[PDB]
RNA sequence: UCAAAGUUUGAG
RNA sequence: AGGUUCGAAGACGAUCAGAUACCGUCGUAGUUCCGACCAUAAACGAUGCCGACCGGCGAUGCGGCGGCGUUAUUCCCAUGACCCGCCGGGCAGCUUCCGGGAAACCAAAGUCUUUGGGUUCCGGGGGGAGUAUGGUUGCAAAGCUGAAACUUAAAGGAAUUGAC
């Protein structure tokens, strides 16, 4: 979808906040 | 042998209208393709501009079908462009050939500057524009020659127009559709109302109405 | 708002002469536009135009005649400097023939070769033919 | 027109036309026509000017005159009102006729069989008989029209104010055309009236 | 249409154009010299008052004003005739 | 359209609207070359000669063909003047 | 649930009754015959067909006209009765009904005849939405 | 490409109307779009009227009736056949069925 | 529409000078990157060693192999 | 006055 | 603070090859009010704002003017509801060879190679990617700003004939 690929990325990024914010 | 179908035609046959410019005039409409070929005899010449073939899917496969552009012209004063869509191409150019004699036009053709001499460019720079195609012929000086794409300069030179510089924007590429313009930026050159006409019209009887015992044929 | 009186004073005389009018009013009026007109009526495009005196801004009412391709405007009022006169004349009008750029300079507001003759350089204002 | 003098009105064919309603138009008054009406009444009907009327019915005429070979004056109904009118017409006159179902290109089409190539039409309602007014463009054809209020004056180069509705009214209008043309040229005098009826020309509903 | 005189407009279409567009802006309205009943004193009204129009000997009330044209009082004759 | 030695060229002079001064094209085949009769005066009846108004294709589909002759006949005297 | 005619069948029926009317008739096993004579019919079965149409078409005939066909005398009967005229109806007797506005038409027009005026009608309400 | 000028959907100066939920699917819908099919109907139905009418206790009776206001979401209609799908000319023409 | 005006150059050539950047050439030219990114450093030709020989299979619709040098 | 019905040589 | 209904999540019953889904029975948060954040939507007419000009028609909504009749109240007055126009300004509608447009269409999407009324925001093949990174805001969720390397010959719109 798009809707659906725009969700992926938030989480995604969701996942690339917390491991920098693990340094 | 040919047998008029139509009134005018008749009358050309018969030698009562004296030249096409008596027709152009008052604006009737051609639809013998032997008048044409009568006052235009010879000097009228044509050119396939190009042979497309466009085919409509059917159940079983396709109608494959050919399109034939024709341009024609007297190299002076006149052009036409004849387009017939037809199942084998000569069938398809034949008839193209007949439409561009049908569609045949009159160019005012002019002057750059210094008024001396016979007219070699096109007068005012007028545009012929269809479906996306635009086409500016503009006047230039004499020699200049045609400076333009391959098929405006094709219709150009059998219009009898000398001298051109031309731009053009759209899909040039459509070549049907780029002729057609630059056919009917030719057509629209005797269309603009410069001052060198402007003096009130005469008026004079029409062929129609000139002929009009002769018609009623005795 | 009304911002160039001239721009959509000669755009309506268009628009009429465009779709056949014998006559057409113009709503503001002015110096200039008036100017203009006259321009235009020494060269025979248009006809012998009448302006009401409201008591107020204006209103011109000018008979058209159908002789008039199209009157233009070029807003800027870009300076024209003689030297470039001959190139604006080239790309604005339709031939070497007819047309008249209309510039208004020191002397007046007047076509180019009133200007060329005079030898007067000038803003423009617009053309027509 | 030029009812100046001679060929100006009368008072027995203004009783004609006020007894057959041709001055009572229509309800919806379009802009083209504006100009040939008196007056909307009460009730929603616009009277038409019948100077007016006259006026044009004798330009049409002259129109119709300047054809050298009359015959080339082709004259159409589509409804059955003109359908009878329109063929007395051309008979008296010397035009001719197309009486119902205008064939799609017998102005265009030089192959076709009924390739009628006039100099004038004359049509009914320009509503109705309206294939015919915009063949009238293909090939260069002035046109006459029975209009009403109602009616688009479309390619119609000299209109006529009527009642195009009203058979009886219709009728007297190509009754009255006849007459003009005729005395524009010969077999009428103007001193004597016209041996023809009206009555000759209107249309019957099934009566007898 | 593609011929109208907009220099010579017949009153009977001014009359039913609005009153800026009118070729000389003209007003619609007008003042109106009031008689009133029970007074012998002549007051002078605008059509459009907005104000209630209270006379000279100060008697009785004139025109209760409304959106357009002033309400006259019940036996309150006018005239324009002026300009 | 003539050149510096005044010799007229180009190949034909277009007719041109009566109601427009526009030009009526090679293949403007909405046109019309109305021809209109007159009379004597005395007799009504018509006397060889015309009055011949020509109109562009554009104002005929405009619908403003009827309202332009109509306005040229009234130019030569032929219509007698509605009011 | 069946038999349709094709065109070649009604067709040649329609054109042997405009050219035959007169020797055909009703009673079919006559007119069968006489379209065998009249016409070069190739088959039996379509000249026995035909026949038929031009019975059922003979049938018709027989109770007023038919749309596609031109007989003779009908021709000349539909001629006498569209050439009539009673004694005029468009001088409406004495008395023409007539309006105040068509009456004040007619003194502009200069006219004041024998025609009676009446109005009562008030701007009713035409139509309704 | 646009469908419809309208977009099927009486909306024109208002930037939001009231949604109903059909009566059919429950489905949410805009007001001023939806199909709307008023009903009135005798109760008894054209059969056992004359059953009824014939078992009454009151000599005549008039016989009530039942009026619904049933608004459909587009499938809806489209399914149950409250509206077809038309052609490119009809669909402009916006005359109820007579 | 645009900005038209006279006095306006500044606010026109500033624009079209930020639009440059929306014209893939362009960016191409004047941001570094491609300048860094290619390994002949904006340089016709290159001389390089051959570290092996390596076989390119091609792509699709025309199945082949390539031959080609790793440099 | 709405049960279930997924897929389709790389071999031109 | 409150919690009727419905109802993310979650539980069952079905259905299916499987259904962690569609159908059904429960049901948390949420849906509700107040006070504080958040700044996004197909937040759409997918159509920037002001200004002019360029054809009809019927409608409707407010205000105003003008008009003969009805209803009426009580016997007239003054009415309000009707009725028939006109004026301004809205919401739209139909209408056509105005003119445009790849077009479907648009009286604007017109007045454009006959190109300039004023001015703001903006796009520059498809992907990568609204991603990475820096800044900033936010309690969070996220928002605003916003690349490149690399890839790739189309991706796309409109309309046609088919097939389904
Ligand atoms: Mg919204
Ligand atoms: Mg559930
Ligand atoms: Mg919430
Ligand atoms: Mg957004
Ligand atoms: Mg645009
Ligand atoms: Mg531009
Ligand atoms: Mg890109």
């Amino acid at each position: 979808r798009a809707k659906w690929r725009k969700k992926r990325m938030r989480r995604l990024k969701r996942k690339r906040r917390k491991m920098r914010q693990r340094s | 042998e040919w047998l008029p179908v139509t009134k005018l035609g008749r009358l050309v046959k018969d030698v009562k209208i004296k030249s096409l410019e008596e027709i152009y005039l008052f604006s009737l409409p051609i639809k013998e393709s032997e008048i044409i070929d009568f006052f235009l005899g010879a000097a009228l010449k044509d050119e396939v501009l190009k042979i497309m073939p466009v085919q409509k899917q059917t159940r079983a496969a396709q109608r494959t079908r050919f399109k034939a552009f024709v341009a024609i012209g007297d190299y002076n004063g006149h052009v036409g462009l004849g387009v017939k869509c037809s199942k084998e191409v000569a069938t398809a150019i034949r008839g193209a050939i007949i439409l561009a004699k049908l569609s045949i036009v009159p160019v005012r053709r002019g002057y750059w500057g210094n008024k001396i001499g016979k007219p070699h460019t096109v007068p005012c720079k007028v545009t012929g524009r269809c479906g996306s195609v635009l086409v500016r012929l503009i006047p230039a000086p004499r020699g200049t020659g045609i400076v333009s794409a391959p098929v405006p300069k094709k219709l150009l030179l059998m219009a009898g127009i000398d001298d051109c510089y031309t731009s053009a924007w759209g899909c040039t590429a459509t070549l049907g559709n780029f002729a057609k313009a630059t056919f009917d930026a030719i057509s629209k050159t005797y269309s603009y109302l410069t001052p060198d006409l402007w003096k009130e019209t005469v008026f004079t009887k029409s062929p129609y109405q000139e002929f009009t015992d002769h018609l009623v044929k005795t | 708002v009304r911002m160039n009186v001239l721009a959509d004073a000669l755009k309506s005389i268009n628009n009429a002469e465009k779709r056949g009018k014998r006559q057409v009013l113009i709503r503001p009026c002015s110096k200039v536009i008036v100017r203009f007109l006259t321009v235009m009526m020494k060269h025979g495009y248009i006809g012998e135009f009448e302006i009401i005196d409201d008591h107020r801004a204006g209103k011109i009412v000018v008979n058209l005649t159908g002789r008039l391709n199209k009157c233009g405007v070029i807003s800027p009022r870009f300076d024209v400097q003689l030297k470039d006169l001959e190139k604006w004349q080239n790309n604005l009008l339709p031939s070497r023939q007819f047309g008249f750029i209309v510039l208004t300079t020191s002397a007046g507001i007047m076509d180019h070769e009133e200007a060329r003759r005079k030898h007067t350089g000038g803003k423009i204002l617009g053309f027509f033919f | 027109s030029g009812a100046l003098d001679v060929l100006q009105m009368k008072e027995e064919d203004v009783l004609k036309f006020l007894a057959a309603g041709t001055h009572l138009g229509g309800t919806n008054l379009d802009f083209q026509m504006e100009q040939y009406i008196y007056k909307r009444k009460s009730d929603g009907i616009y009277i038409i000017n019948l100077k007016r009327t006259w006026e044009k019915l004798l330009l049409a005429a002259r129109a119709i005159v300047a054809i050298e070979n009359p015959a080339d004056v082709s004259v159409i109904s589509s409804r059955n009102t003109g359908q009878r009118a329109v063929l007395k017409f051309a008979a008296a006159t010397g035009a001719t006729p197309i009486a119902g179902r205008f064939t799609p290109g017998t102005f265009t089409n030089q192959i076709q069989a009924a390739f009628r190539e006039p100099r004038l039409l004359v049509v009914t309602d320009p509503r109705a008989d309206h294939q015919p007014l915009t063949e009238a463009s293909y090939v260069n054809l002035p046109t006459i029209a029975l209009c009403n209020t109602d009616s688009p004056l479309r390619y119609v180069d000299i209109a006529i104010p009527c009642n195009n509705k009203g058979a009886h009214s219709v009728g007297l209008m190509w009754w009255m055309l006849a007459r003009e043309v005729l005395r524009m040229r010969g077999t009428i005098s103007r001193e004597h009236p016209w041996e023809v009826m009206p009555d000759l020309y209107f249309y019957r509903d099934p009566e007898e | 249409p593609l011929a109208k005189d907009l220099l010579h407009p017949s009153p009977e279409e001014e009359k039913r154009k609005h009153k800026k567009k009118r070729l000389v802006q003209s007003p619609n309205s007008y003042f109106m010299d009031v008689k009133c009943p029970g007074c012998y004193k002549i007051t002078t009204v605008f059509s459009h008052a907005q104000t209630v129009v209270l006379c000279v000997g100060c008697s009785t009330v004139l025109c209760q004003p409304t959106g357009g044209k002033a309400r006259l009082t019940e036996g309150c004759s006018f005239r324009r005739k002026q300009h | 359209m003539q050149n510096d030695a005044g010799e007229f060229v180009d190949l034909y002079v277009p007719r041109k609207c009566s109601a427009s001064n526009r030009i009526i094209g090679a293949k403007d085949h909405a046109s019309i070359p109305m021809n209109v009769a007159e009379v004597d005066k005395v007799t009504g009846r018509f006397n060889g000669q015309f009055k011949t108004y020509a109109i562009c294709g554009a104002i005929r589909r405009m619908g403003e063909s009827d309202d332009s002759i109509l306005r040229l006949a009234k130019a030569h005297g032929i219509v007698s003047q509605n009011f | 649930m069946g038999r349709v005619r094709t065109k070649t069948v009604k067709k040649a029926a329609r054109v042997i009754i405009e050219k035959y009317y007169t020797r055909l008739g009703n009673d079919f096993h006559t007119n069968k015959r006489v379209c065998e004579e009249i016409a070069i019919i190739p088959s039996k079965k379509l000249r026995n067909k035909i026949a038929g149409y031009v019975t059922h078409l003979m049938k018709r005939i027989q109770r007023g006209p038919v749309r596609g066909i031109s007989i003779k005398l009908q021709e000349e009967e539909r001629e006498r009765r569209d050439n009539y005229v009673p004694e005029v109806s468009a001088l409406d007797q004495e008395i023409i009904e007539v309006d105040p506005d068509t009456k004040e038409m007619l003194k502009l027009l200069d006219f004041g005849s024998l025609s009676n005026l009446q109005v009562t009608q008030p701007t009713v309400g035409m139509n309704f939405k | 490409t646009k469908k419809r000028r309208n977009n099927g959907r009486a909306k024109k100066g208002r930037g939001h109307v009231q949604p109903i939920r059909c009566t059919n699917c429950a489905r949410c819908v805009p007001k001023d779009k939806a199909i709307k099919k008023f009903v009135i109907r005798n109760i008894v139905e054209a059969a056992a009227v004359r059953d009824i009418s014939e078992a009454s206790v009151f000599d005549a009776y008039v016989l009530p009736k039942l009026y619904v206001k049933l608004h459909y979401c587009v499938s809806c209609a489209i399914h149950s056949k409250v509206v077809r799908n038309r052609s490119r000319e009809a669909r402009k023409d916006r005359t109820p069925p007579p | 529409g645009k900005c038209r005006g006279l006095r306006t150059a500044r606010k026109l050539r500033s624009h079209r000078r930020d639009q440059k950047w929306h014209d893939k050439q362009y960016k191409k030219a004047h941001l570094g990157t491609a300048l860094k990114a290619n390994p002949f450093g904006g340089a016709s030709h290159a001389k390089g060693i051959v570290l092996e020989k390596v076989g390119v299979e091609a792509k699709q619709p025309n199945s082949a192999i390539r031959k080609c040098v790793r440099v």
